[PDB]
């Protein structure tokens, strides 16, 4: 459950949507939006997949992500379907905190082949959804996320 | 107490992870939490160090879903 909160600093978290075939190899954009001026310092964010729809083969961190070698990590709990991603300006002096709009992370993924199978429709969609989201800045205030979930629209191969 | 919870505020979140860094980095001196070995040292080593935040960020990514070190 994302916890209904209030707080004194707020961003949206998008995804962003693809339209796509099945069986194609795809990037999907996850944003940041409105994002406080005075900086995030840590984030932790999980999103949920369709396994039957999509495979997940990558997951790379966004321009706006700083220091990412040291500042930003993900796991796959592959048993879940789920992607959690973890944020925090390492060094903690302030110097990478997050104050940009624009892409966070890119998931790379596969649509899978046969998604249409037993199926009379040449048009799918599938949802990407969130879990927890816990954001917060330099002095451990909490920032909310207002998160929007997303979709791949999924076209029928021929 | 809860392991892992340094501020203890009941939970293991993210604001654990940034004050368990400060705190190894000296950038904070203590935990706001009492007992800096029971909460900070969820491995049970008695030590608590970059093992730890290490341990701290594989929960949060839920690599784990429990620490080593446990209340039972
Ligand atoms: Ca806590
Ligand atoms: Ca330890």
């Amino acid at each position: 459950i994302h916890e209904a909160e209030t707080a004194d600093y707020i961003l949206d978290v998008l995804v962003e949507g693809v339209k796509a075939k099945a069986g194609d190899t795809v990037e999907i954009p996850l944003k940041f939006e409105n994002v406080p001026s005075h900086g995030i310092q840590s984030f932790n964010l999980s999103l949920y997949y369709d396994s039957k729809a999509i495979e997940v083969l990558k997951v790379e961190p966004g321009s706006i992500i700083t220091d990412p070698a040291n500042n930003f990590d993900y796991n796959i709990v592959y048993k879940d379907s789920e992607i959690v991603f973890l944020f925090d300006d390492d060094k903690q002096k302030g110097e990478g905190l997050i104050k940009t709009d624009g892409v966070f992370a890119k998931l790379t993924v596969r649509i899978k082949p046969d998604i249409f199978k037993d199926s009379g429709s040449t048009k799918k969609y599938s949802l990407i959804t969130f879990g927890e989201s816990n954001f917060c800045d330099f002095d451990l205030k909490p920032i909310l996320a207002v998160l929007k979930e997303g979709k791949v629209e999924i076209e029928k191969l021929e | 107490a809860v392991i892992g919870d340094v501020n203890a505020d009941g939970v293991v979140n993210i604001s654990d992870y940034v004050l368990m860094k400060r705190y190894i980095l000296r950038i904070i001196a203590d935990f706001p939490a009492d007992d800096d070995m029971w909460v900070g040292d969820v491995n049970g080593d008695n030590v608590i160090n970059d093992i730890d935040c290490n341990y701290l960020k594989r929960y949060l990514l839920h690599m784990i879903r429990e620490f080593p070190k446990n209340s039972y």
